[PDB]
This record gives structure tokens, C-alpha cells and sequence, in this order.
């Protein structure tokens, strides 16, 4: 099954059962070798995508909070105001 | 603020001025409804603290226009490690007696968490930095909120393009500003707010503390490293209230 070099950015693959292992350099990451540091969906590419706060040294994923007065939305990114003033949006531009 | 613009009213919703009995003593930051960021040296040489007085949505100091609101400071919290006369660590906690009310003239800046503050908000090129101090270093200050949006720099960029007794820059500080004598914080403004906006929403990322005069030519202008003082002012706000108008609350 490692006969196909499925282990992408030279990556080092392994049989297993009837399938493969892929053993990734330092600087890549997933089943084979596919995505690098600089694409990873961690907290130091871009926020993760995060509007507000972002995680990322718990292990599987990144998860995206907000600050008081504001919650998180549907898709696991954006944030909104969950009071009248939220601490730092200027109301007059708000409203305009 | 040297070669600002006017704020115009309504834009700087988190702006302080702090008064000692009617006269314009430095600027602060809104961060809560009972709480104000500011600097350590303003309370350098006070000698009465009843006369303490925070406005929040001030905006012209030769008008009433009822939008401004007032309190008294009750307690100035700085950090211990502040020596007065010296510029490290120059920040502090001020508590408001009452709170003042949210309004669409009077709304608190966020306190950022620090490690988004670190990784984010520090890379941000400029920043809004405001005030009624000088508007020339041994000029006039305002009558009206004056604002500046200033480029951010690397510590290690700070001197290149410039007095060896000068203050040193160190790591609870950092530098933003322009080295062309046209654009900086000035005195009186110490206190006021280095914002940085961020995907719609506005956070403090420093104080502003120090400079060589203002605007100097070769120089950029100081402010207080906010990020450094997260926890601390953190736990500051979510600890009981404590007695006494001046306090040295350990640091860290
Ligand atoms: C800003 O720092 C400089 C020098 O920096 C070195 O200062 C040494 C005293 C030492 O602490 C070392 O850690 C440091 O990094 C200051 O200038 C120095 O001033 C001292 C006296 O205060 C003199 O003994 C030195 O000759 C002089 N050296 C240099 C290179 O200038 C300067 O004092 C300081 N600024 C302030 C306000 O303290
Ligand atoms: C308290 C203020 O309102 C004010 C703001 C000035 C900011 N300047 C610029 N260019 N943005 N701060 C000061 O006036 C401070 C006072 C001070 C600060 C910290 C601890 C103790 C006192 N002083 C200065 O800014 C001095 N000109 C700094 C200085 C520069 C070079 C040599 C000696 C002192
Ligand atoms: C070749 O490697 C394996 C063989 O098991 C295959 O599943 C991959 O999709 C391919 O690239
Ligand atoms: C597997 O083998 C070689 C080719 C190296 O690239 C290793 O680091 C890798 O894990
Ligand atoms: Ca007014």
C-alpha cells in the first residue's frame, strides 16, 4: 500500500493492515503529510480565523471564543454584541 | 497630541480626562463602568485626592453639552514595581466611586486577553493614540478630543534613526510613532488610550507614558506594554474592594 507514496511533502510511509501509516516532517500535518505549518488551521494563522480570542495547544482542533459581551455564532468563528454597548464599538459609526 | 486630528464627538467613546480640582491633570481609558486604566506618574505629586475627578464623554472643555458624565477617583491602584520619577511600569488601576452609565457618548474599551493581545493585536501597523494634552511640546492643550493614528515599531527600531540620560526603553514599554518631528502624544495626554482596532472591535494595547519632548526629530514617542498588565489588572477587578486611595498592589 506504500507503494503509491501516498505520504505527500516527504513524508515517510509505513504498511499497516491493508493500508499505511504516514510519518510527517516537523513542519506538516495530517493522514498524508498534506497540509504545511504555514496552512494548519492553529492560532498562529491568522487568529485561526477567529473574530475575537483563539486556541490551540489542547491537542485534536482550535476552538474560537469571545470576550464578555459577545458570543459566538453558528459557524465557530464570528462574534456578536450580546449587550447594548459592547466594550469597544464606537455607537454613533455602529448605528451609521 | 502634536499633529492630530480632532476627535470627533462621539468616535472616542472610551476617552478620560482626569481633573485635580478643575485643572486638566492627564487622560484614561474606559474599561469597565467603575473602571479607569491611567498612568502611574499622573499621581506622582498629589497632594489631595478628594479633588480627583474622572469625565467620561468629554469632548469640548470650553462647552457643557450634558453628554459629560463625572465621578470621583475613590482609589488609584499602581503597580508595586513603579518607582515615581522613574518611567518603568508606568500604569494604574483608578475605581471609580459610582459607576458611570454605558451611553452612545460613554462606552469602555475591551481589556484584550493577553495572549490574542501578543500574537495579534501587537502586529496591527497603526493604532489610535488621543488626548487634550499639548498640541506642541511647550504648547497649548486642547479644548477639543484630539486623535492620532501612529505606526507601531520593534523595540530594537526604536533609536535607529535618532541625550545618553534619557529613560530606557524596556520590556513593560513600547514605541510607536513617527521620527519626522510632525506626529506624537505630548505631555498631558499620558493615560489616554493606544487602540487597535481588530476585525470590527476596538482593544487597549498601551498607555500612553513617555518621550523626548514631542515630536522630536530622530525620536518616536513611549507608551505602557498594556499586554504585560492583563492578569494583573484582571485580578485587580475581580477581587473585593480594598481601603485606601493609593495602593501598590504586588506586581505581578
Ligand atoms: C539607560 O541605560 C544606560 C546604559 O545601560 C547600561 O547601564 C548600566 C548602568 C547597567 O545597568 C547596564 O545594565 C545597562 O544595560 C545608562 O547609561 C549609563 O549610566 C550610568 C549611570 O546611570 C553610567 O554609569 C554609564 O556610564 C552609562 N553607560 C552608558 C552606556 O550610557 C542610562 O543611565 C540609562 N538611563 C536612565 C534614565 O537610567
Ligand atoms: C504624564 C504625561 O501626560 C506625559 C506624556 C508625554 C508623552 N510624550 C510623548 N512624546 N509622547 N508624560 C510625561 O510627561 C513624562 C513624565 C513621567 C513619566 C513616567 C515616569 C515619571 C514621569 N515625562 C516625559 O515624557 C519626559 N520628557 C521623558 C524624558 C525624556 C528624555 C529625558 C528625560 C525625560
Ligand atoms: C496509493 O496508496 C494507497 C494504496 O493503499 C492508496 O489508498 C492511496 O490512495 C494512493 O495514493
Ligand atoms: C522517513 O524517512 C526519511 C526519508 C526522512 O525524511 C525521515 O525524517 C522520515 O521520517
Ligand atoms: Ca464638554
Amino acid at each position: 500500500q506504500c507503494a503509491s507514496s501516498p505520504c505527500q511533502n516527504g513524508g515517510s510511509c509505513k504498511d499497516q493492515l491493508q493500508s499505511y501509516i504516514c510519518f510527517c516532517l516537523p513542519a506538516f500535518e495530517g493522514r498524508n503529510c498534506e497540509t504545511h505549518k504555514d496552512d494548519q488551521l492553529i492560532c498562529v494563522n491568522e487568529n485561526g480565523g477567529c473574530e475575537q480570542y483563539c486556541s490551540d495547544h489542547t491537542g485534536t482542533k482550535r476552538s474560537c471564543r469571545c470576550h464578555e459581551g459577545y458570543s459566538l455564532l453558528a459557524d465557530g468563528v464570528s462574534c456578536t454584541p450580546t449587550v447594548e454597548y459592547p466594550c469597544g464599538k464606537i455607537p454613533i459609526l455602529e448605528k451609521r | 497630541i502634536v499633529g492630530g486630528k480632532v476627535c470627533p464627538k462621539g468616535e472616542c467613546p472610551w476617552q478620560v480626562l482626569l481633573l485635580v480640582n478643575g485643572a486638566q491633570l492627564c487622560g484614561g481609558t474606559l474599561i469597565n463602568t467603575i473602571w479607569v486604566v491611567s498612568a502611574a506618574h499622573c499621581f506622582d505629586k498629589i497632594k489631595n485626592w478628594r479633588n480627583l475627578i474622572a469625565v467620561l464623554g468629554e469632548h469640548d472643555l470650553s462647552e457643557h453639552d450634558g453628554d459629560e458624565q463625572s465621578r470621583r477617583v475613590a482609589q488609584v491602584i499602581i503597580p508595586s514595581t513603579y518607582v515615581p520619577g522613574t518611567t518603568n511600569h508606568d500604569i494604574a488601576l483608578l475605581r471609580l466611586h459610582q459607576p458611570v452609565v454605558l451611553t452612545d457618548h460613554v462606552v469602555p474599551l475591551c481589556l484584550p486577553e493577553r495572549t490574542f493581545s501578543e500574537r495579534t493585536l501587537a502586529f496591527v501597523r497603526f493604532s489610535l493614540v488621543s488626548g487634550w494634552g499639548q498640541l506642541l511640546d511647550r504648547g497649548a492643550t486642547a479644548l477639543e478630543l484630539m486623535v492620532l493614528n501612529v505606526p507601531r515599531l520593534m523595540t530594537q527600531d526604536c533609536l535607529q534613526q535618532s541625550v545618553g540620560d534619557s529613560p530606557n526603553i524596556t520590556e513593560y514599554m513600547f514605541c510607536a510613532g513617527y521620527s519626522d518631528g510632525s506626529k506624537d502624544s505630548c505631555k498631558g495626554d499620558s493615560g489616554g488610550p493606544h487602540a487597535t482596532h481588530y476585525r470590527g472591535t476596538w482593544y487597549l494595547t498601551g498607555i500612553v507614558s513617555w518621550g523626548q519632548g514631542c515630536a522630536t526629530v530622530g525620536h518616536f514617542g513611549v507608551y505602557t506594554r498594556v499586554s504585560q498588565y492583563i492578569e494583573w489588572l484582571q485580578k485587580l477587578m475581580r477581587s473585593e474592594p480594598r481601603p485606601g486611595v493609593l495602593l501598590r498592589a504586588p506586581f505581578p
